[PDB]
């Protein structure tokens, strides 16, 4: 008997590879930006959680 | 011999475009990179 996960009610978003914030380039960091409208925000791949961007949850090159 | 050909493109299909889930072909190979250890921005 397996018990499994199963995700559901997809909904979409506009998203980008990378972001400024001061004439900089930040990535995700293991994670995704989502512009809900708002503002931009970073999530998991999985059940939506918007989260403030933030340095830490970034990696700047 | 058709049938099994139609299996095979709708596998390459699902795989290029992706429950769905939708995402671009450059988004998921940095995905990709994550598992291999290498960082998105490389």
């Amino acid at each position: 008997l397996h018990v499994t996960y199963v995700p559901s009610q997809e909904r979409n978003f506009t998203t980008a590879p990378a972001i400024c914030h001061e004439g900089k380039a930040y990535f995700p960091r293991e994670g995704v930006f989502v512009f809900n409208g708002t503002s931009w925000f970073i999530t998991q791949r999985n059940f939506f959680s918007p989260q403030i961007i933030t340095t830490d949850n970034t990696f700047v090159s | 011999d058709d049938m099994i050909a139609a299996y095979t493109a709708a596998l390459v299909s699902g795989t290029a475009t992706a429950a769905a889930l939708q995402i671009p072909f450059a988004m998921q190979m940095a995905y990709r990179f994550n598992g291999i250890g290498v960082t998105q921005n490389v």
